[PDB]
């Protein structure tokens, strides 16, 4: 079966929002991006 | 190798990868500036610069 542990996100799952470079910018993008210090589901394999 | 686009602070295409050979490319205006003619009075000389 599996268990369903909750643990912190942290600065976790922060994706690149398009394909366009940007070199020493401070870009700020309106994006689905996971929450800072979200609730993450644990699971396990057994 | 997932990056196609470039640009820069104010939003702008900076630079671009090409396509067809997967290399980089930058992108420059053209010569936009502005002409400004100097002139003495039209009633001394019509030479201008």
């Amino acid at each position: 079966t599996t268990t369903q542990s909750y643990t912190n996100s942290f600065t976790r799952g922060v994706y690149y929002p398009d394909k366009v470079f940007r070199s020493s910018v401070l870009h700020l993008t309106q994006d689905l991006f996971l929450p800072f210090f979200s609730n993450v589901t644990w699971f396990h394999a057994i | 190798p997932f990056q196609q686009f470039g640009r820069d602070i104010v939003d702008t295409t900076d630079a671009v990868r090409d396509p067809q050979t997967l290399e980089i490319l930058d992108i420059t205006p053209c010569s936009f500036g502005g002409v400004s003619v100097i002139t003495p009075g039209t009633n001394t000389s019509n030479q201008v610069a």
